[PDB]
């Protein structure tokens, strides 16, 4: 069922990226063929370091956003547009309101939305 | 990062470049040379650069190429400190006058020399404008060819035709101007707003490097279609009319949508693509995705080593 | 560099198992030559559920524990021992003290300990 | 959470049973079944089934095997009820007896009536014991292979090669006792506390079922070479000298450690084990790790098809 989900890693930074660096290359196969799309990632996720994590090069979308609020309006309509079948997040903190932003504009979308948290 | 710096050389240039300016065309550094120091004054660009103080006495060039190009000679120097530590350099000129016909060669000269990857886009002349400009243009195409890794040569006389009714003194010069703009954006965006991760400034290298002449065709669409739509309308661009895909060197294409851009829709434009280039053509397909834009699916072709 | 992570996931527990399991296929295949040793997951991470996950059946190591006491303190020996490139832990709560022993272990062994909260 | 219940039958088998229910035996049901109803009484085992009232009246019987079959034909219903639920039972027994030989080979009869895996676990009888009841003991042992999945038999005569010097009589039954504890170990814990999920009950089945006659050694090892000796070991124990390994259908093998186990040491011994083991062979390496043991390695090989 689409949802919200949320992905929290801690310890030090380059330990963090390497643990994310699976579930991202996984994403970037999945069998829906919809885009994986990340919004606002931290300037640790370069598009040098993205093509090194080994991720689908053909089947990620990349979008920059100015500030947090303009990222959470960026992840729900891109989840509300339904073409990715996950976006994923990098935001915190994260409002009750606005994870209940995100699921319903997932499920609009029939895709996932994934909230990633490092630190 | 890539540090890309567009030149505009002369009256037309200038005004070229101030268009840029005003529009889109992101993450470039804009610099107007001119010979003509009252036609530095009052434009949109934040750097200029006046050519041969010397020699032209900030008078401009009288139309005359030979002044163009001692003026560009007299400030070699300062073209240099101009360009300095820019990886990629887009110089744009409207050849047939003194100034642009004359000093554009010069100053790609100068980039050459410093490693920098260079990118010329110009117009010939309107055939209102008579054969003396013209046979000034065909002459100073052929200098700055020589000088430059990729050129595309944009006959103004297309626009014209683009034009049809429209066309007035001023709206002509307007399309060179966001003809000349699309060509820099449509490029520029791949490098400095990737949506994608792809496509590199180096992929962009290898198709742009030594290429020599190149054209570029845009077309757009919106609706369920939009993406062979705007793809087809890019190759039918009269601007790529008497131009054969299948014997180009190297093909570039742009590819610019909003977030409803479909991963479907990105294969489409690759598809069609694929279709008209030959096997050993180098192909590179950027896709930039505006924010804010909706519906619409814009597609640029920019067909390079020509020939 | 030897050290303590913690991840932490939140959601549909379908979610949560679907999301962890590239985390724990990728680990099982370290080209350290050693083991991947997983101590006291929840019940939800069967034997069937990590085969059906994909992870290299060959080179990991199961421990089970009665409570997140003898957990924890398996955790450590695991790590203590050097015999695993990762020792994954899934303990909540966990004190400030207890992170310290668990990195502490892991440094000893040379080996990274992950605790992973559902 | 395979159910696994474990029958001692008759005075030998109960010995066994009841020594496996003090020592190590983990993860399995217990039950003594003899036709002599003072052995059943104050044991370890918590369920007991006294074969034949009527015909034995709880007296036993005389070491005479036609008596343990007709009293284990009396309770085929009372037999079944013990065995109900059971994925997996091993039928103990010391060969040679009455009530031992007779019944036994019924209650597998039973449990394959019942489609449950059966494993026998016997002893052949000491040469001491006797002409008469090793021929009995053969004869009841022939019987037995005609309704159990795979039949390990425990040649008494090795445990005294094993034992050496330190035999006596009661340390003779006493190691008796304790190698049929490690066969129900070594297989049960396998399926009941792996370590590793690369054995799953279905793959015990698999080298379990409709193999035959079987036969198996142990080693234990420790120290920087603990591995390979351990499993060297096993291979040269006695309880496994006459068989050609690579002859057989299936292989089961348990090794057994503390924490201590590296990765490398696991596959010392599957290296081993291929070396040995035949290209048409079912072979599966199952692991166990005792969280509390240190230092010492063990490994059990259970030679499954032969012939
Ligand atoms: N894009 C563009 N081209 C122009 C414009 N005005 C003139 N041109 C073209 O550029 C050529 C050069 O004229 P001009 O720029 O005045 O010459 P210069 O300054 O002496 O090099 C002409 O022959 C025209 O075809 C303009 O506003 N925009
Ligand atoms: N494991 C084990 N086997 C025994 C023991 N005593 C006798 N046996 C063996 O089992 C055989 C059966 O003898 P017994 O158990 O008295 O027979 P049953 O009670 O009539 O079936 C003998 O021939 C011995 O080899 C014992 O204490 N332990």
């Amino acid at each position: 069922p689409a949802a919200f989900s949320e992905l929290s890693l801690s310890g030090l930074p380059g330990h963090c990226l390497t643990l994310l660096a699976p579930i991202l290359r996984e994403l970037s196969e999945e069998q829906d063929a919809r885009w994986l799309t990340l919004i606002a990632p931290p300037a640790s996720l370069t598009h040098e370091w993205l093509r090194r994590a080994g991720l689908n090069r053909e089947r990620i979308l990349l979008l920059q956003a100015k500030d947090n609020a303009a990222a959470l309006a960026l992840s729900c309509e891109a989840l509300r547009l339904g073409r990715s079948h996950t976006v994923v997040s990098w935001l915190e903190p994260l409002s009750r309101a606005a994870r209940k932003q995100l699921s319903r504009a997932a499920q609009l979308g029939q895709a996932q939305s994934l909230n990633i948290r490092l630190g | 990062t890539a540090v890309i710096k567009v030149i505009g050389v002369g009256g037309g240039g200038g005004n070229a470049v101030n268009h840029m300016a005003k529009n889109n065309v992101e993450g470039v550094e804009f610099i107007c040379a001119n010979t003509d120091a009252q036609a530095l004054k009052n434009i949109a660009a934040r750097t200029v650069l006046q050519l041969g103080p010397g020699v032209t006495k900030g008078l401009g060039a009288g139309a005359n190429p030979e002044v163009g190009r001692q003026a560009a000679l007299e400030d070699r120097e300062r073209i240099s400190e101009v360009l300095e530590g820019a990886d990629m350099v887009f110089i744009t000129t409207g050849m047939g006058g003194g100034t642009g016909t004359g000093a554009a060669p010069i100053i790609a000269e100068v980039a050459k020399e410093m490693g920098i990857l260079t990118v010329a886009v110009v117009t010939r002349p309107f055939p209102f404008e008579g054969r003396k400009r013209m046979q000034i243009a065909d002459e100073g195409i052929r200098a700055l060819a020589e000088s430059v890794d990729s050129l595309i040569t944009i006959p103004n006389e297309k626009l014209l035709t683009i034009l049809g009714k429209d066309a007035s003194l001023l709206a002509a010069f307007a399309k060179a101007d966001d003809v000349l703009a699309g060509a820099v954006r449509g490029i520029s965006d791949i490098i400095k707003r990737p949506g994608m991760i792809n496509v590199d400034f180096a992929d962009v290298k290898t198709v742009m490097s030594e290429m020599g002449m190149a054209m570029m065709g845009t077309g757009c669409a919106s609706g369920p279609n939009r993406a062979r739509e705007a793809t087809e309308a890019a190759i039918r661009n009269p601007l790529l009319e008497d131009v054969n895909l299948q014997g180009a060197r190297g093909i570039l294409v742009n590819i610019t949508a909003g977030p409803d851009l479909s991963l479907g829709e990105y294969s489409d434009v690759g598809n069609i693509i694929e279709q008209f280039a030959s096997e050993h053509a180098t192909v590179k397909v950027g896709t930039v995705i505006d924010a804010d834009m909706r519906d619409e699916l814009h597609v640029t072709v920019v067909a390079t080593g020509l020939g």
